[PDB]
């Protein structure tokens, strides 16, 4: 009965900074057994997975955007958000959040996606 | 850095018939494999996991077997609402990765 | 006291006085009664808190954060008879429990009206104010550690273990970062050694020396031990300990194993711990030269649930030190695996 | 272990787990021939015989002498074990049993040999204490009772830490042993609150079974170090120095702050300087009233045995000369 | 069963073996591992008991509705892995817990698919469903008291007293109206005796007869007390029982008190009960012949909070029966009030 | 009573309160000047003796013989108590001892011409049928045991040394010489009996679980024996022992085969009666025994000469003449 | 923080029968120590007390209305309800539902008043 | 049953002196009695309750006494705000009855 749904600009200008924000209905983004990622997928492509962080802290990156990304967690507003700077005609894609069972697998439910132009 | 091969790129298939899928890995996997189906417009849903294990609320004429660097997706009976994309992702060792992904087209 | 113990394995009884030594943890989800000082001398010591700017207050156990949530209601109709428009709102505990910089004052005239005696039968509840008083919870941003008090009771009297009976506490006039030591026990008899008190059990044993043996912690608090319930604190070093002098380790050489220094990066964000020195499932570990250097340390699985194999480490002596939590295993911040990178891992990312 | 406990004082009752220190203050040895070829090993190279640690070792020699002469006999040695009694202080020896290598291959009693072999007891005379063994036995497993004793390899002056018991709860302390019970309590500050002692021994309370060892200075210890005193805070007391001179000659001693009955102490700047205990009475019985002392505080120390009440080494007696009071010879 | 038990009234330490029985009175609110038959086997039962018209069900006691509470997750992962569109909500608890006229089925099948050993760590849970299967809520309008299930497990092995032990649990074949006798300790020992389970505390003491003494009730059961385990049940009449047959009253010499019936109308609405033979604070109790007859069972207290002051009973004796419960006195059925009218006065809605 | 209790079948441990019921099986009187005055009161009337209820009473009266006659010797009164050993079973007698209006006002005595015999092999001084049986009361038990002349006439047992309890599966009848187990099988039966006494009170029902609808040809052991008048002293296929070895000085009933024998259930088989043993006068063990419609395993008992049968279980070949029967009836 | 708000109809044609409901915010109908009370004051006249009702079941009625009332208390809807059967000329008032603390003389906290009209 | 019988029926004061007003019972409620306000348009709300004890956030100067079959309300300064009308409840036996009221006028 968990339902996810972010959000953001649709547009951004080259060399700016991207920001996207995912909000959970249905459960907490404090409960114990989960972590939250972001995947994104080009025009015409597949699938590119970002990285996930734990709500104690602990994170992951994909070592392919290279020290680009940042990952936070907004207990107040039951959030977390993303962060990629120095945005590219490259970096135009859906962004999906996902929020996975720990321990278990990478068995996820997803949000429906956002689309980000850059130009 | 653990790269996922997936062929056929796309099939075509009549209403009835069998559908075979196959996934390879630049390295051995356990049996961390998961099979993911996109509707076009929707998000990818998860319906096969750790290779083999089917999601509550799915059709049984799905299924899925392998192990190392060689996995099949099978659809025993294909239906109309069967047409979408199909994803092989791999959670053996970080960052989690996709193959390209293959096709169906009812004939 | 007067008592009679058993031993089932030997078959022995013994009946005498002395000193007894209880397992008492998680003494707090029991019933019992608290009565914080008086309802208006209590009343009149958060109004002028209130008044000083500490916004709150940060717990340092488990049984506060009790204590606070038995008397909120009657705090909150009391001090509404005075005109106070103030309301204590109360929340639940994480941790570890971080140390606050204010305390309570002593009030000198006590509130007026109110009445006395904790435990009245009948009142009328309070209405919400606009001015909240938070006790803790998920409430950092609308006041910081920096304006909260901490550690301000004394117990004077209590009957823990026995249900159905009253504590009684007091604000202390005060400073100072010790733990209450009206709870605490500690006991040596023969070659086996612990040091308790309603949120920790730790255990030592006499072996070619002395050292830890386990640990079982449902908390994790930033009081002192304070050294008149240690045993053996002369010549010891405060980077030796198991666990640290800020998470209200002892300062004592039954805090001690060799090989092993101070784990200021351990697990610490749990809601309860086992210290065991064994090797968790699935895993072996090695004393190489060869390997890396101490770390934060790290889950024995990933976040998918693998189970990583082959672990190393310098100079240690085995078993291995371990932290079992809810979520698995955490190895000790001297073991470091050794074909896996630690980047793919789970960390921990609290510092004492 | 599980148990249950009482506290009559307001009639509460609870049962469960822990650990318990009981108040036992108010044998079998290693091996029958090992023993006896140990004993004969320390005879050979010029040790006299044994001073003992405690009461439990005296105990132990005269429970196994004559089995042990038995032992001796069948295999031809002339060498007798002579067991007498003790006296308090139990000075220590500086020789020790050796382990030997090698053993050697009942209820009649060899007759009297002429060479003897004495533990404790009154043969000062005959050998001196700079030939004797002291405190060379461990305890292998302290539990049924039959203890299981053993002849130590090294060199030590610890007291066997096998039957120590401390504990802390609260408020109120305990270190004990076998013949031990110290409580301390907390005031103001943690103090010495009450001592029974059914002996006097010399050796030296582990720091593994001692509560708050850092930062203390001997002088202060009530107990002195030198008679197996912790080394401790508890064994302190606002006003009072170490008691090195008091009465350690007795068989069983209580120490108590309190006034022994027909007596009264003030506190005085002009009193007299700091020296050995003296008895409450007189040879006669005759009790002296009046006392004092220079900076102590109320209420006294006192001893207490079976032949009167004695004072501390600061509280002296206001008018009466010291020269006829009953005064403590010894020193530790 | 080797044990040792002590008296610190005068000293009495004994030890040895036999049987012991323990006041394990709320044994529900400690943590203890709950085994129903199986995940797939309880599934399908749950199923076929849908299918059948059955749509709830009312527990016997509180161990069993703790019981639901910790399976309902599973239960509902399971039956969505086989397609069933139907979810397990569970309530709390009323009293009394009224009897059912259902039992649940036993199944020769098992649902498939699902998983074995209840007890699994991850799984995915189940999205709620138009369908639902009420365990004791606030649910008499979606379904009646007329289609529920009622004491339809059996207790196979336990271990309470002690925590973190299972307790394995089965879906019975027959028909029946018994309380569980697994749980059920009786002992009587020179003039004292015991009726316990655990949610009844039942004490007995020889006067010059037989007699009742106190008993403490935590939960208002509806079902039985067994014969087996029942003191004297022989030339015994219900209508001079204490405690009512239909609330799980023994059949018993024991049950019995001179001068008073049946107690058919009392407070049993209330969450916990003592009953004592003792006169209430402020009130005193005269025998006299010009007193009224039974009725419902009377407060001490008006509701605005008068204290009665005098009351009557016909043929009663001295002391007078009395409930005690947390909104104050309850008199029996036969102490009235003598000179204040009875319709000022609250008084009880259920019987027995 | 306060207490920790173990299972060491699964090593589980747990404390608390309770009450607690201990297998006991494996003394001060009224008052030295008013049991005198009761015996002398009791023996004017022509009471000869006194026959013991138990063992318990047969010791008391052994530990204050001496004193009682020296008390006796002070009044003036020629008269001596003599105290033997007990034979089984104990039988009753049908005077009771007296309660003494008033007391009486005031080194062994010699044997006087005047003798008041307890329990002994002396029934040909007096008959049973002049003894006192059954007249005291403890009053506080609990170790010093405070026992009082009883001021009235009463059969049953003694209720306060009596304890009984059952817990889920398991139950106990238990006295100062009585341990009665059974369990729950399909149903609740007779499991084991282990008797130091055999006596003829009656059981208290007030002592006693489920007591009702109960037919007194199907209790195992005798009502007669002080056996508890309840289904957990009932085996299915056995009807009331009245024939067994009831002399023997200390029994143990369980349901076994005794060691070389073997019991078949036919219809060829004899019918009921006195207990026999498992071996011959001369030692030898009969190997094969029938029975009707027993249930299996056979009831037997194990006294310290060897095995006893059922009353139902009879020799398959063996004529009953060449073995040793019981005679004793209840 | 507790609000009581009544409704029903605003006017009764006479011989038929007077609805009423009070809503309960902020807290529950179910909790031990509370019971519920109507009362109505006449225009120009003084307040009366028609009833209490505890959730249990036991009631009180003020004889004045001889046997013409009824309350009831509704768990799903979190409300309790009043009945007046055969009203007259002489029921026209403002209706009051109160809540009041058990075993507190009458601590009440009352609702915002309904007026009812009996005419044609 | 228990008629309340309330005196005087109304009455003017001006800003700063006392109101008292009196209620009577025709038996005697012990300490059972309590006093309400009610302002045009609005509830009844209670002030007092138990013949004396006050309500949380009800000033001082309201304040009252008695016992037996008598009681006082007063006001010891009359201030614009106190312009409504009192009544008194007794609750010592069902059904409970108010006194007819009195009406405070404020004088200029």
């Amino acid at each position: 009965e968990v339902q996810l749904l972010e959000s953001g600009p649709g547009l951004v200008k080259p060399s700016q900074t991207l920001s996207l924000t995912c909000t959970v209905s249905g459960g907490s983004i404090s409960s114990g057994g989960y972590y939250w990622s972001w995947i994104r997928q080009h025009p015409g492509k597949g699938l590119e997975w970002i990285g996930y962080i734990y709500y104690s802290g602990s994170t992951y990156y994909n070592p392919s955007l290279k020290s680009r990304v940042a990952m936070s967690v907004d207990t107040s507003k039951n959030q977390f958000s993303l962060t990629l700077s120095s945005v590219t005609a490259a970096d135009t894609a859906v962004y999906y959040c996902a929020r996975a069972i720990d321990n278990f697998y990478d068995n996820s439910i997803w949000g429906q996606g956002t689309l980000v132009t850059v130009s | 850095d653990i790269q996922m091969t997936q062929s056929p790129s796309s099939l075509s298939a009549s209403v009835g018939d069998r559908v075979t899928i196959a996934c390879r890995a630049s390295q051995s996997i356990t049996n961390f494999l998961n099979w993911y189906q996109q509707k076009p417009g929707k998000a990818p849903k998860l319906l096969i996991y750790a290779v083999s294990n089917l999601q509550s609320g799915v059709p049984s004429r799905f299924s899925g077997s392998g192990s190392g660097t060689d996995f099949t997706l099978t659809i025993s009976s294909v239906r109309p609402e069967d047409f979408a994309t199909y994803f092989c992702q791999q959670s053996y060792s970080p960052p989690y990765t996709f193959g390209q992904g293959t096709k169906v087209d009812i004939k | 006291h007067h008592g009679c113990s058993v031993d089932f394995s030997k078959k022995e009884t013994r009946c005498g006085t002395g000193v007894f030594v209880y397992n008492d943890v998680e003494a707090w989800r029991d019933r019992y009664k608290y009565h914080p000082d008086s309802p208006r001398r209590l009343a009149a010591a958060v109004k002028q808190a209130w008044e000083d700017g500490i916004c709150g207050i940060s717990s340092v156990s488990r049984m506060e954060n009790i204590m606070w949530r038995s008397v909120e209601g009657e705090l909150n109709a009391i001090l509404e008879e005075n005109g106070v428009q103030l309301t204590v709102v109360v929340g639940s505990v994480k941790n570890p429990m971080w140390r606050g910089p204010q305390r309570l004052p002593v009030p000198v005239n006590e509130l007026p009206h109110g009445w006395k005696a904790w435990g009245k039968s009948y009142f009328v509840r309070a209405a919400k104010t606009n001015n909240s008083f938070v006790v803790d919870g998920d409430t950092l941003k609308e006041c910081p550690l920096k304006h909260r008090a901490w550690n301000s009771f004394l117990v004077e009297d209590h009957g823990f273990g026995v249900f159905h009976t009253s504590v009684w506490l007091k604000v202390r006039e005060d400073y100072s970062l010790e733990c209450d030591p009206a709870v605490i026990g500690t006991a040596v008899k023969g070659k086996e050694a612990v040091h308790s008190d309603l949120g920790y059990w730790i255990e030592s044993e006499k072996n070619d020396t002395w050292r830890l043996k386990r640990a079982h912690l449902i908390e994790m608090k930033t009081c002192e031990w304070p050294k008149s319930h240690t045993l053996w604190t002369d010549g010891i070093e405060e980077s030796d300990l198991i666990i640290p002098k800020s998470l209200a380790g002892p300062l004592s050489h039954h805090n001690t194993r060799e090989g092993y220094r101070t784990q200021m990066k351990g697990p610490w964000h749990s809601e309860e711990l086992e210290i065991r020195f064994e090797e968790c499932p699935g895993t072996k570990v090695h004393v190489e030269e060869t390997c890396g250097t101490r770390g934060p340390s790290l889950r024995s699985t990933t976040a998918s649930g693998r189970v990583i194999e082959e672990w190393c480490c310098r100079e240690c002596t085995m078993p291995p030190l371990s932290f079992r939590a809810k979520d698995g295993c955490w190895y000790g911040m001297e073991i470091r695996p050794r074909k896996e990178p630690e980047s793919n891992l789970v960390r921990s990312m609290v510092t004492a």
